[PDB]
């Protein structure tokens, strides 16, 4: 059922899309076709300069995932230069002092760390991604 | 309310998390527990002014040197923490902690701020040091210390009693009004 929408999903991103890692090993859709679809829900990502990119974000095993609309199709996401995959291995959540519909999260990695900062709809929303999130990481080998 | 951000660095187990939560709380932590990255904010009147204090705790290990600045980017006043008791920590202000605020935000106040004051005059703390053949750190040190770095200020407070806290983060904003 989850995973019902999970392959509609896959089918809807393009097939050349990538990402690059930290590590400047590259990231492609191939590689994600095997995964299970945990959560999906609509965010926005805040960029450096403050603005906010409306983001489609799945949380699978055993990595993150952030999508963007290009028309019909989907894309991973091209925001400041951060890789849009998230691996769980060592990832954590922290709430954002200044709004409670926000939350921090950082990926420890291979070729060093990465911030990010998501807003969701609520509080109980972001309430929701943490504990989702840290329960992920916690069944993540 | 104007935004003011302040990142908080310093060595391992210097106090910062219990400076940061004793300010906000007024509640002194249960258990150590370090730090990897917390977020915390504040809303304080300082000469008048409303500011919405945005506070950043940073790890004091090493493990988390790649980690630490993150937090760094649009900081408006930093403070550099060492313990007026770990003579260790007072060095490293300026073999580690101040090149590297230097590098990342140049030309952003800093402010030395001494922690753990009221275990300086504590007789059970000062001999433990006499051991390790240390002495604790006096205030000209710390104010030496802190024009070596070209800090706005140097203060002295302690999260348990409170002593000085309030002035360390008054002054903090003050340095960016
Ligand atoms: N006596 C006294 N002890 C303090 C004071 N502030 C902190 N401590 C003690 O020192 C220890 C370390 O304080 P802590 O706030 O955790 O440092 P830290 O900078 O956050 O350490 P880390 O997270 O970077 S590893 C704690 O066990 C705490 O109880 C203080 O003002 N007076
Ligand atoms: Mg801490």
């Amino acid at each position: 059922e989850k995973n019902q929408k999970w392959l509609e999903i896959l089918n809807k991103i393009e097939n050349k899309t990538y990402t690059k890692l930290k590590n400047g090993h590259v990231f492609r859709k191939q590689a994600l076709m095997e995964r299970t679809l945990l959560y999906d829900g609509l965010v926005y990502w805040k960029t450096a300069t403050g603005r906010f990119k409306d983001i489609l974000a799945l949380l699978l095993t055993d990595v993150l995932l952030f999508l963007q609309e290009k028309d019909q199709k989907y894309i991973f996401a091209a925001v400041d230069q951060k890789p849009s995959v998230i691996s769980l291995q060592k990832l954590i959540a922290r709430e954002v002092a200044n709004e409670e519909r926000g939350m921090f999260l950082i990926s420890a990695s291979s070729a060093g760390p990465e911030m990010y900062e998501i807003h969701t709809n609520s509080k109980e929303e972001r309430n929701n991604w943490m504990r989702r999130i840290q329960q992920a990481v916690e069944s993540c080998p | 309310p104007q935004a003011i951000k302040c990142v908080v660095v310093g060595d391992g187990a210097v106090g910062k998390t219990c400076l940061l939560i004793s300010y906000t709380t007024n509640a002194f932590p249960g258990e150590y527990i370090p730090t990897v990255f917390d977020n915390y904010s504040a809303n304080v009147m300082v000469d008048g002014k409303p500011v919405n204090l945005g506070l950043w705790d940073t790890a004091g290990q090493e493990d988390y040197d790649r980690l630490r600045p993150l937090s760094y980017p649009q900081t408006d006043v930093f403070l550099i923490c060492f313990s007026l008791v770990s003579p260790a920590s007072f060095e490293n202000v300026r073999a580690k902690w101040y090149p590297e605020v230097r590098h990342h935000c140049p030309n952003t106040p800093i402010i030395l701020v001494g922690t753990k004051l009221d275990l300086r005059d504590d007789k059970d703390t000062i001999e433990k040091l006499k051991e390790k053949k240390l002495t604790p750190i006096t205030y000209p040190q710390g104010l030496a210390m802190a024009k070596e770095i070209g800090a706005v200020k140097y203060l002295e407070c302690s999260a348990l009693t409170q002593r000085g806290l309030k002035t360390v983060f008054d002054e903090a904003i003050r340095a960016v009004l």
